[PDB]
């Protein structure tokens, strides 16, 4: 839970996501396989976890390094944490980096970390529309069709 | 072909493929040459796997 | 990429290695990643190009 986030004046965290801590003193290794039965494209949402300092690392993770990594059949890259003093935003001396990856069907993606892991808790299944970008306004939305 | 059947004997993935395609895509001079021989450049490592 | 451990350690006899290419312009270093994943053209493990 962080104390950053204020739902409704209490303390909470991102909905999609999960914040893994250790339990009992002690953080296993953990091991995820997702096999893709929706027949449609799915987009995970994950991310990395860099403490404030080497005593929160200790504290939240029970190790001092510590290692994620990510592969796929297509996209595979080993992720590194890194532990430095950085600059305090929404009262966060720390700060955390999200990835995301786009899975064809029949892909299965393998999740395998020691610590500073940002679970998963949700992911997305989409279809692919080719244009129409984001646009940038306050206008007041109304029910009329326009091309 | 549109849908090539002999892509990698191997499994794997290829960085760049795109990039390889435009560059291959059109040659002047193409030569095929052995960058390192098979049996002086490796003595002590198997080779015939 | 092998898809265990022990055949790591079968064919290479190391647990840990590193792959390393150097140049002028272009350089990297390659780390080997041992993970179960599925099967295509009967081999788990992947070899990356
Ligand atoms: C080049 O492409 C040809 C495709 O024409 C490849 O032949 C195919 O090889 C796969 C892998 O062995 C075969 O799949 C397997 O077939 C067995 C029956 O032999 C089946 O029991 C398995 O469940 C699996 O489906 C496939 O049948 C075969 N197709 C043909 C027409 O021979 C060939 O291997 C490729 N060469 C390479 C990649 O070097
Ligand atoms: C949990 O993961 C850690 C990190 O990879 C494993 O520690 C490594 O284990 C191998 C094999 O025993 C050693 O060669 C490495 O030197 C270890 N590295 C470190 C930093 O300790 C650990 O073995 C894993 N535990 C389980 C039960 O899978």
């Amino acid at each position: 839970v962080s104390a950053s986030c204020s739902h409704n004046g209490e303390s909470s965290f991102y909905k999609n996501l999960l914040w893994l801590t250790g339990k009992n003193g002690l953080y296993p290794n953990l091991s995820k396989s997702y096999a893709n039965n929706k027949e449609k494209e799915v987009l995970v949402l994950w991310g990395v976890h860099h403490p404030p300092n080497i005593g929160d690392q200790r504290a939240l993770y029970h190790k001092e390094n510590a290692y994620v990594s990510v592969v796929s059949s297509h996209y595979s890259r080993k992720f590194t944490p890194e532990i430095a003093k950085r600059p305090k935003v929404r009262d966060q001396e720390g700060r955390i980096n999200y990835y995301w990856t786009l899975l064809e069907p029949g892909d299965t993606i393998i999740f395998e970390a020691n610590g500073n892991l940002i679970a998963p808790r949700y992911a997305f299944a989409l279809s692919r529309g080719f244009g129409s970008g984001i646009i940038n306004s306050n206008a007041p939305m109304d029910e009329c069709d326009a091309k | 072909k549109p849908n090539p059947e002999n892509g990698t004997c191997y499994p794997g993935h290829f960085a760049d493929y795109e990039e390889l395609r435009e560059q291959l895509s059109s040659v002047s001079s193409f030569e095929r040459f052995e960058i390192f021989p098979k049996e002086s450049s490796w003595p002590n490592h198997t080779t015939t796997g």
